[PDB]
């Protein structure tokens, strides 16, 4: 097998494996979902004794998933064929797998808009956000970008939680919150004083868009186990330290206001 | 953050 080498010797037998999901939406005003996928990836690092055989389980059908690909290691399970994967893996970090979800995506957040024209010079811009996962978890890195016309003059804005700041460069209010935890709302309020403007074209609104990052894979899937067989060294399951972790991110995150 | 690494327990 040419992508371990014979002879590895580690005081401590230890691995980890990294869930990392990155959560697509394209959302129209009024909640529906026009386009949603999950890009995901399990990476492993290992720090294994010898020539271990590894099976690695998930709580759904790898073998809601598709373009599923696997590292050259991989191989089909004897039992819970459909569920997991056996390999001798590479020593060190390698990707494990790769996949894309369409089905079931849990939306960290829904955004809701409303704009309001007020006469002609003025624009009211109004943003909800809503944590929509378990209150136990907190998402972090989260910033809120709503587009403004391009014959902005001035804006004033305030936050229930967390700090916005115009960017005339950029046509756009960014909103920033370190942390949320599920099951909670903020509100943005904006007033925007438009100039006038030989457009006479009305205001093709961009999206907003959405970055965060949240402790849980947003396609649902989980990892349920991953055992080790060393047939010469005779080392199992017991003696390997074994840890895991989830992060969802977004990616092209995107509500239509 | 080490926090963020759960233990698999088996």
């Amino acid at each position: 097998i040419g992508w371990r080498r014979e002879g590895i010797k580690y005081r401590r037998n230890e691995l980890f494996l990294d869930v990392l999901e990155s959560v697509n939406l394209l959302m129209s005003p009024q909640g529906q979902v026009l386009s949603a996928h999950v890009s995901g990836r399990v990476v492993m690092k290992s720090y294994l004794s010898g020539m271990p055989e590894c099976k690695f389980g998930m709580n759904d059908k790898i073998v809601a998933i598709d373009d599923c690909t696997f590292h050259q290691c991989v191989r089909l399970s004897k039992f819970d064929s459909e569920r997991s994967i056996s390999f001798i893996p590479p020593d060190g970090e390698f990707e494990l797998m790769r996949y894309r979800t369409t089905k079931d995506i849990i939306l960290p957040f829904r955004v809701i808009p409303l704009v309001r024209e007020v006469g002609r010079t003025k624009l009211e811009v109004k943003v909800v956000i809503k944590s929509n996962f378990k209150p136990s978890l907190l998402a972090q890195k989260i910033e809120v970008r709503i587009p403004t016309p391009l014959n902005t003059s001035g804006v004033q804005v305030i936050c229930m939680k967390g700090k916005a700041k115009y960017k005339a460069s950029e046509n756009a209010i960014v909103w920033k919150i370190k942390r949320m935890a599920g099951m909670k709302e903020s509100q943005i309020s904006a007033e925007i004083e438009l100039l006038p403007t030989n457009d006479k074209k009305k205001w093709a609104r961009p999206p907003i868009s959405m970055n965060f990052e949240v402790p849980f894979a947003p396609s649902g899937l989980k990892v349920r186990y991953l055992k080790v067989f060393e047939p010469k060294l005779n080392y199992s399951d017991h003696d390997v330290i074994k840890w895991v972790r989830y992060i969802g991110r977004s990616g092209i995150y995107e509500t239509r206001c | 953050d080490l926090l963020a690494w759960d233990p698999l327990f088996g």
